[PDB]
């Protein structure tokens, strides 16, 4: 008969840990709970994923596109992509009011910039899909030279 | 490894970490000659050896397949059954980056 | 038969899901949906509560009677832990296995340290707390949780508190219980 | 060491000797 | 023509095929009971009164025999362990040939009694037809009745010219038959008492008689003739129906409670016996009677009877049984041998500890070891993975006292787990499933099994009081009703 | 009103009295629409002056609301919700047309027409008229084909709906590329209904949503021109009972099983029932308790992909019957799930381990705790977990109370097309008031049958 034995994980609580025990409590808000309020509240950790935001943009999904990786790239677009519509409306919400519709105008369009990248990755058109993501990666562009 | 871990449980309840250990349904002969079947569940690990054989080479893209051939124990049953050996063939691929 | 009207219409006596507990040297608040359990898991349990739903969540207290005056006196709190390692069980399985996932070989159960701490009351003393989830083979409850905290009195009496809750129970509202009877917890 | 009361409680409990005279 | 289920009342009209076909029916039934007894007598293993008595060998009508003093047999065996010098007449075998040899007498007189069954006297006089005057009839048959009881009672169980019926000891340790005093006063109610048996069988053997002087002579009032319905041979039958599930429900009742006219060395423990800690606490009370006077542990164990410790058992338990577990209580758990010990087992703190015994309910049970002060220590745990009361980190060591391992310990903690699921089914024995190939799993007693039969059979005999009370009040209306009956209506 | 020895109809069947009473029958209908009306516009103001934003929309029993988010109204990125004064236009602007039908509903059955047959020739209908019926089915696909266009409408041109799968998370999006391939549209209507197909209820996208209602759209527009032009062909004649209570025994048979439809599609589909506003679906909750615990552990040092569990599976990762890397456990059956926080994670050879152990992203064990914690089990007063759960939460998920309302409401609406259609079949044919005793059938039958 043997003990039980521990293990030093003191540390992940620290990186990772308690997160899914945050999403799960029911005294919580929902915007503390999703993650809403901690986006909102920290502006650099928005302006740290937008800037990653674009690195995955720029850099990693071209790569998928002239070899044709179409359901890597369909969902390079939605992984941790999938809060950058949440972002930029925040990095857009600390303007001047005639420089937010400035802001969410140029945001607008890259909505539809990124929709339209999408249905060309969806319909597997490579000709298409490396010519929307160059118009993709100019509307980016010009919302990140806006809100940041 | 064991095919079945130490927590599973057989059809009368008993196994290696979680169980009776006896058969309870037959009160008066709970423990007795029937040890090979409830006292131990044995979860030990066996070994298999397997044979590859490096058959194509693509090095612009870093990539090598070939043809394997492996012999293993199939299971023991927690320790019930002698456990019996099966020839596994077949190809075999992977990416040298 | 002692007439006392009924309260009708009237205010509640208890909405805060704690009652306040006093043993010997101790005082706490309890979970107020726990009730008494008649076990003795350690040498040493004063009082053991256990849930009326299930009998994994519950707390104990344990008070031995040592030598030293001060919790650091027991060394650091890593040092702590690995004597008072009985807190969480011993594994009654001597068996051979390497097939249970997520495991040591031979281990069907290990304690993982999540946090320690070094907090103290008005009076002075620190304590020694911690903040285990041990994970077993079959895996039950998704893990257990468990709460140590420890300190000596003002009689040289080493008191530990351990509450312990299945991770089943700890997402859905069984931490409010427990982190709410682990602060309370204070030696005089 | 142990009464004939208190070996029966532990054992059945249910007992003859454990259930009579039981309000002490 | 009848149907199949109607075959029968061929015979209410007429009396002599009634008393035809009621021998048939007496000797079909001393005909079970010879040739029960003959079953019974050539499959019952005489050898060990004390660990293989009557009751776990599934032996059902051999203790109504030695209930009544039948205990020598002509094999040269008897009940309490001796051999019979002489047997008599009266042995096992003589009686269950007494009673086919009665079954054959019967079976004659019922084919007289259905040829010659147009006799004068089942004529009344003055009408003609067959007639029968049922409340003298009933008269004549109480008379018999108190006259057999008051000569049942102060001659053969008074021991005045009869034998005795069996009286043993509160424990079931020295049981014998012999003659009893009849208890007149306020003990004589208490059912445990043989005495009150013996003078039941007097006062109401002599009542009966007195009574049945009275129907005799009295005739009955012509408003308690209609309204009993006393001109018919099934207004009888409803309440004799009505008076044997009565007495089957008395009779199963006190089977199943235990009584002086049911012995637990005849048919085995009652099931109040393991709950209420009957025998576990006189064998503790011969323990401390031995302590107390200065004596060891081992030599204070080897005091106790072997036959004690066979009825603190749960196999001997009438209640652990199955409806479809078939046969002696021998084919469950196998032949009784030897009481193997007391199991005593204590920790490495040297606690004491004690098996909390599995309740009659329970079919599978977990094995508890508690303190003296009645707190859970030790366990064989279902979860091994973080154990805190197992029995491998706690040091549980079992020592026996008496039996065929007295002074013999084991520590080992597989030994010790096997000892500990056999300690809660109560003292611990050594079997046999090679004699007879024993299942594993217990069976009842006939202590049970004439509880079921006896309560099943006066369930279905409410139903049988219900359906002939119904045809004797509704007579007139049995084949249907009348067409003009829509007065009953506003 | 009207009695019974005039009718032959009791109290308790009384509205079969108005059958052949072409403007009491309108009046009733008018009336009853006013109900449904009244009902949606009462029961989305009491979820708009119920509803509290420091919660989810599913968490608070609001099954009206999610159909207004779901198209788009007062919704932002990731279900969070923006103003609920557009969920209070729509609770007004039904309410008070509730009155402008409760109003006509009133007026014709109480002081306009008994028969508007010979008055009013254009509304005027006897049920045998194969013509005028045909002609008021024609009227009604028109109608409903119009109203297949608000929806195409909204989506395309009118600020759009709300897409669960767009790239970037859900958010409110035009749909500028409906799916109009007819071998996509009508390739879900001959789908298989078992499991990886889910006949119509695993449309997985809105492009075959909004596509598919331009298709039921122009059908229903030139389906309705074809019925007012046409008569019934003689083998419809041949087919059908000609009766009012026929051609209601008809609608209860089609709605029977559209409440069967849209049982398992609230149920099992999260793409027009988005998991933001309705919760988690029964494969969603039990795939993201797989999910969590996968994620837990990684964190907890250990390898999810050789980890066995007590039967040898795999506790974590498995294998599927026809080959993708699934999750493990119980949720095996579950494998065909696919979600908007999962399907990132999800590689061509089911799910990408590689993607699954570096790149599992914090907003999707956001999400997936979320599911796991608002699973659809729930007790018939709200309690909110298994049956073997204490008194804690207050939650039934609105899918369990939209498939369980519907598969009743569609059992008994099946159980309606059997009476009437075996009522009508037979009033039509003459014995629906019993055997004439004059000339039985069965007497005039050879027997031993
Ligand atoms: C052939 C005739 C078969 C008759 C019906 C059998 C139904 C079998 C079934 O498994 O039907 C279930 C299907 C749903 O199928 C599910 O469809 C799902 C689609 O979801 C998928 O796609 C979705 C797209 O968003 C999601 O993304 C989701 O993640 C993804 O899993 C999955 O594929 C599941 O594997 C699949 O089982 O219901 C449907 O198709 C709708 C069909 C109507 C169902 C009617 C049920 C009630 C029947 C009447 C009972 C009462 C009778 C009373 C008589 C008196
Ligand atoms: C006079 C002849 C005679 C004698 C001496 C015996 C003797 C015996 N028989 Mg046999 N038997 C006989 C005739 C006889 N039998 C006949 C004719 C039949 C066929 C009906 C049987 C059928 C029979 C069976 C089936 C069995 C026996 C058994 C026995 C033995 C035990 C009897 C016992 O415990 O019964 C107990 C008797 C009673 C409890 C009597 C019940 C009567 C109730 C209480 C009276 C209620 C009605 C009463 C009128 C109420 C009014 C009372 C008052 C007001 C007057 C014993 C050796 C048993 C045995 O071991 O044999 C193998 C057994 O199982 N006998
Ligand atoms: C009230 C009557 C009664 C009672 C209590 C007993 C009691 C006993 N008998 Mg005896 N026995 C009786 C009448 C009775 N007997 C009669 C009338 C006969 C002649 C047939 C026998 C012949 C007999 C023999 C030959 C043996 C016993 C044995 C036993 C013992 C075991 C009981 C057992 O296995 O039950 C079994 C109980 C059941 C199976 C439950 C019955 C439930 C119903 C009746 C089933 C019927 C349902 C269905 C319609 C049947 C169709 C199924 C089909 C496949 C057959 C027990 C002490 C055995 C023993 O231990 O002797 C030493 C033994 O070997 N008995
Ligand atoms: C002392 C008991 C007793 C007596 C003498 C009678 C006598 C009678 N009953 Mg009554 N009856 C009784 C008990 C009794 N019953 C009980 C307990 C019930 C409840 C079940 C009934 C329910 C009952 C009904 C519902 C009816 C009768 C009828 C009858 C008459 C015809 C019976 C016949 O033809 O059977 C013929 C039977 C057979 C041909 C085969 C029966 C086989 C079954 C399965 C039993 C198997 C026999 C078994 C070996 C014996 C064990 C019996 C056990 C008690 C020891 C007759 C007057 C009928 C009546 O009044 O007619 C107008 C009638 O309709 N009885
Ligand atoms: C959706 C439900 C519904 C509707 C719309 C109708 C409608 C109708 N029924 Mg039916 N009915 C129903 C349910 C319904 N019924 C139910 C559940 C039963 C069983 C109890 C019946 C039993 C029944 C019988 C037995 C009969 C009808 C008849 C009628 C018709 C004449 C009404 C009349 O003269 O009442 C006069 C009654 C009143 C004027 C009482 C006041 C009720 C008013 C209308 C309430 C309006 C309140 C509302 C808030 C006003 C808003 C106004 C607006 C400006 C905002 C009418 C078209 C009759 C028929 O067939 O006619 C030929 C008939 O004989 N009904
Ligand atoms: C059919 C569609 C439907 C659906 C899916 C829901 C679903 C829901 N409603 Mg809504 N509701 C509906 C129709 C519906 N309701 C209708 C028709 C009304 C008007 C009465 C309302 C009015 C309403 C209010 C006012 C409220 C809800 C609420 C709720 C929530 C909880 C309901 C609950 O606890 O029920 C409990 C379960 C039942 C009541 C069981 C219903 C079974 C019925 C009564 C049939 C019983 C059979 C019986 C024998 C037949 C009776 C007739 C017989 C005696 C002759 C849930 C989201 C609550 C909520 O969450 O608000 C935010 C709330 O406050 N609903
Ligand atoms: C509310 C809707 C509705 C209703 C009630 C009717 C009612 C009618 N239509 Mg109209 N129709 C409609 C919409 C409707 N139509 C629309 C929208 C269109 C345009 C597409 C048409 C075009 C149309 C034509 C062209 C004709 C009708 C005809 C008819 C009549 C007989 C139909 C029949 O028996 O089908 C019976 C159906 C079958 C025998 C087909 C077999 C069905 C099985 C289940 C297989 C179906 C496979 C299919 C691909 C669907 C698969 C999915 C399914 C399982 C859910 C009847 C009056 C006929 C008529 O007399 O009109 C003059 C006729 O010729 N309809
Ligand atoms: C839109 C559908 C529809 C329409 C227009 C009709 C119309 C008609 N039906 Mg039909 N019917 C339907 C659906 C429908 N029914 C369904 C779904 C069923 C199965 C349950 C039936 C079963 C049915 C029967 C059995 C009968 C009719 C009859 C009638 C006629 C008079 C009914 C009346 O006055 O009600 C009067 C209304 C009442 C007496 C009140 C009943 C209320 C019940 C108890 C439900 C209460 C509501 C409750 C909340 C629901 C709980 C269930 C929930 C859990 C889902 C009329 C032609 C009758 C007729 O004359 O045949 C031609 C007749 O006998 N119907
Ligand atoms: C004419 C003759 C044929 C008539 C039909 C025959 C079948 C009739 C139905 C029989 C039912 C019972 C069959 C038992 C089969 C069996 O396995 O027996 C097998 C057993 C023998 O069992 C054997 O016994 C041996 C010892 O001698 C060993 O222990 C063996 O291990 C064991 O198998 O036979 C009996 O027990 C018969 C007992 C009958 C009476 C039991 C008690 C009845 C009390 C309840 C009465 C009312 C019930 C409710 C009524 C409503
Ligand atoms: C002629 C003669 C003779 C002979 C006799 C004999 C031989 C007899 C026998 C008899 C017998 C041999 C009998 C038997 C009987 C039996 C019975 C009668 C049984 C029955 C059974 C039953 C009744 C059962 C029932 C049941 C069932 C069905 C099942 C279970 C349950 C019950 C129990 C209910 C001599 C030579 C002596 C001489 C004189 C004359
Ligand atoms: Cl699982």
């Amino acid at each position: 008969l043997t003990p039980v034995d521990l293990f030093d994980d003191r540390s992940v609580r620290d990186r990772g840990f308690d997160l899914i025990y945050e999403a799960r409590d029911l005294d919580l808000p929902q915007n503390v709970r999703e993650g809403f309020t901690q986006a909102r509240a920290s502006l650099d950790e928005t302006k740290k994923r937008v800037k990653e935001s674009e690195a995955r943009i720029d850099a990693d999904l071209d790569v998928f596109i002239q070899k044709s990786y179409w359901t890597e790239a369909r969902e390079q677009l939605r992984r941790q992509v999938g809060t950058l519509r949440f972002d930029l409306n925040t990095l857009a919400s600390t303007k001047e009011k005639e420089a937010k519709k400035a802001a969410l105008g140029l945001r607008k369009e890259f909505i539809q910039a990124v929709e339209d990248l999408d249905f060309a990755l969806r319909e597997k058109d490579q000709a298409s899909a490396a010519k929307k993501l160059e118009i993709t990666k100019a509307k980016l562009d010009s919302v990140l030279a806006a809100v940041l | 490894p064991s095919y079945r871990g130490s927590s599973f449980l057989d059809p009368k309840g008993r196994g290696g970490s979680t169980g009776y250990d006896n058969a309870v349904a037959l009160p008066a002969r709970a423990d007795a000659e029937e040890l090979l079947k409830e006292n131990v569940k044995i979860t030990k690990a066996l070994k298999g050896s397997a044979v590859f054989s490096v058959a194509k080479v693509d090095p612009v893209t870093g990539e090598i397949a070939g043809v394997f051939e492996s012999i293993q124990p199939s299971d023991t049953d927690l320790g019930a059954k002698p456990p019996k050996d099966i020839k596994v063939t077949g190809l075999w691929y992977a990416q040298l980056k | 038969a002692y007439g006392d009207s009924a309260n009708v219409f009237g205010k509640v006596t208890n909405k805060s899901g704690f009652v306040p507990y006093a043993g010997d040297g101790f005082a706490l608040l309890l979970p107020a949906k726990w009730n008494p359990s008649k076990e003795n898991d350690f040498p040493g349990v004063i009082l053991r509560y256990e849930d009326n739903f299930d009998a994994v969540n519950n707390l104990v207290v344990i008070a031995q009677d040592t030598d030293k005056k001060a919790i650091a006196d027991f060394g650091s709190q890593d040092k702590f832990l690995e004597s008072v390692s009985y807190l969480l069980g011993k594994q009654a399985y001597s068996g051979e296995t390497q097939s249970e996932g997520g495991f040591a070989p031979n281990r069907v159960s290990a304690a993982s340290l999540l946090d320690v701490s070094t907090t103290t009351d008005k009076k002075g003393k620190t304590y020694y707390k911690y903040e285990l989830l041990v994970r077993s083979a079959d895996g039950d409850e998704g893990g257990r949780h468990q709460l140590i905290g420890a300190t000596v009195g003002s009689d040289n009496k080493l008191y530990i508190i351990k509450i312990q809750i299945g991770d089943k129970r700890w997402f859905k509202g069984a931490k409010k219980e427990a982190m709410g009877a682990f602060d309370s917890f204070t030696v005089v | 060491v142990t009464l004939a009361l208190d070996k029966d409680d532990p054992a059945k409990e249910d007992s003859v000797k454990g259930l009579r005279k039981d309000i002490n | 023509g009848l149907p199949w289920y109607r075959v029968h009342t061929v015979v209410i009209n007429d009396p002599g095929r009634l008393i035809s076909v009621h021998l048939m029916h007496t000797a079909l039934v001393s005909g079970w009971a010879g040739s029960m007894a003959l079953f019974e007598i050539s499959v019952f293993d005489p050898s060990d009164p004390v660990l293989n008595p009557m009751w776990r060998q599934g032996m059902f009508v051999l203790p109504f025999m030695t209930r009544l003093g039948i205990t020598q047999s002509w094999g040269g065996w008897t009940i309490s362990g001796e051999t019979a010098t002489n047997p008599g007449i009266w042995s096992y075998e003589g009686v269950a040939a007494a009673h086919i040899i009665l079954s054959g007498a019967l079976f004659l007189a019922s084919v007289w009694h259905w040829t010659y069954w147009d006799l004068e006297l089942f004529r009344d006089p003055r009408t003609g037809k067959t007639a029968l005057d049922l409340p003298k009839i009933f008269g004549i048959h109480l008379f018999l009745s108190g006259l057999l009881c008051f000569g049942f009672g102060a001659f053969h169980v008074t021991g005045v010219f009869g034998p005795g019926i069996w009286v043993s000891d509160p424990y079931g340790l020295t049981g014998r038959v012999q003659p009893v005093a009849p208890s007149w006063g306020a003990d004589g109610f208490d059912p445990y008492n043989p005495g009150g048996i013996a003078s039941h069988h007097i006062a109401a053997g002599i009542l009966g008689v007195l009574a049945g002087l009275f129907h005799l002579c009295v005739r009955p009032s012509i408003r308690l003739y209609f309204g009993l319905s006393m001109g018919s041979i099934e207004t009888v039958l409803s309440s004799s129906i009505a008076a044997v599930f009565w007495a089957a429900f008395v009779v199963a009742g006190t089977m199943w409670y235990g009584s002086a006219a049911t012995p637990i060395e005849l048919f085995g423990p009652t099931r109040y016996q393991w709950d209420q800690g009957f025998f576990q606490q006189e064998i503790q009370k011969r323990v401390q009677a031995s302590l107390a006077e200065g004596a060891s542990l081992s030599d204070a164990w080897s005091r106790i009877p072997e036959k004690l410790a066979f009825y603190d058992y749960i196999g001997n338990n009438p209640a652990k049984g199955g409806l479809f577990r078939t046969g002696a209580m021998n084919s469950g758990d196998g032949i009784a041998v030897g009481w193997l010990g007391h199991a005593s087992f204590k920790d490495q703190e040297g606690r004491e500890l004690f098996v909390r015994r599995m309740p009659t309910f329970f079919e599978t049970f977990p094995v508890l070891l508690l303190d003296k002060d009645g707190i859970v220590r030790a366990d064989v745990p279902f979860r091994k993975a973080e154990s805190k009361y197992s029995i491998e980190q706690v040091g549980v060591s079992v020592t026996f006292y008496g039996g065929e391992l007295d002074g013999l310990t084991f520590t080992d903690p597989a030994t010790v787990k096997k000892y500990a699921r056999k300690a809660q089914l109560g003292e611990i024995f050594e079997f046999d499933r090679s004699t007879l190939q024993s299942d594993g799993v217990f069976r009842s007693s006939p202590r049970g099994w004439f509880t079921f039969g006896h309560v099943c059979f006066a369930l279905l005999f409410f139903f049988g009081h219900i359906w002939h009370g119904a045809r004797t009040i509704f007579r007139d209306v049995f084949a249907g009703i009348d067409d003009d009956i829509n007065d009953q209506v506003e | 009103g009207r009695d019974q020895e005039t009718t032959g109809f009791a109290w308790w069947s009384g509205n079969a009295r108005l059958i052949n009473l072409s403007g009491k029958l309108l009046g009733a209908h008018v009336a009853h629409a006013g109900l449904i009306v009244f009902w949606a516009g009462a029961m989305n103001l009491f979820e708009v002056s119920h509803f509290v934003p420091e919660k989810p929309m599913y968490e608070q029993g609001l099954i009206l609301l999610p159909h207004i988010a779901t198209l788009g109204y007062g919704v932002g990125p990731g279900g969070e919700i923006i103003d609920t004064f557009p969920y209070f236009v729509s609770g007004v602007l039904h309410l008070i047309s509730s009155a402008v039908l409760g109003f006509g509903g009133v007026y014709h059955s109480l002081i306009g027409p008994e028969t508007l047959e010979e008055s009013y020739p254009f509304f005027g209908y006897v049920w045998k008229d194969k013509n005028k019926m045909t002609n008021i089915l024609g009227y009604h696909l028109i109608m409903l084909g119009l109203g297949a266009w608000l929806l195409v409408w909204k989506a395309m041109y009118f600020g759009g709906v709300y897409d669960t799968w767009a790239p970037g998370g859900g958010d409110v999006r035009v749909i500028t590329n409906p799916t109009t391939n007819a071998a996509v549209i009508f390739g879900y209507l001959v789908k298989s209904p078992f499991g990886g197909d889910g006949w119509i209820c695993s449309v997985d996208n809105m492009e075959d949503i909004i596509g598919g209602h331009i298709w039921i759209g122009t059908l229903e527009i030139l389906g309705g021109i074809w019925h007012i032009y046409t008569t019934p062909w003689p083998w419809a004649r041949r087919a059908f009972v000609w009766s009012g209570e026929a051609y209601l025994s008809y609608s209860l048979g089609a709605i029977g099983v559209m409440g069967f439809i849209a049982c398992c599609m609230s149920w099992f589909n999260n793409t027009a029932y988005p998991s933001e506003f309705y919760g988690p679906t029964g494969p969603e909750a039990s795939q993201s308790q797989a999910f969590t615990f996968l994620v837990r552990d990684q964190r907890l040092g250990a390898n999810v992909a050789s980890a066995q569990g007590p039967t040898g599976l795999g506790k974590y990762l498995m294998r599927s019957p026809t080959g993708e890397i699934i999750f493990g456990g119980e949720t095996m059956r579950f494998w065909d799930f696919r979600g908007p926080w999962l399907e990132p994670l999800r590689g061509p050879n089911g799910l990408d381990l590689n993607k699954l152990k570096n790149d599992i992203q914090p907003w999707q064990e956001r999400r997936a705790a979320e599911y796991m914690t608002h699973a659809p089990l729930g007790s018939l007063n709200s309690v909110g977990g298994v049956a073997t759960e204490i008194n804690a939460v207050n939650f039934v998920s609105p899918r369990s109370w939209l498939a369980c309302s519907h598969f009743c409401l569609g059992f008994f609406f099946f159980i309606g097309h059997l009476w009437h259609a075996g009522r009508a079949r037979a009033a039509a044919a003459g014995f629906e008031k019993g055997i004439d005793r004059f000339d039985e059938p069965v007497l005039s039958m050879r027997p031993l049958d």
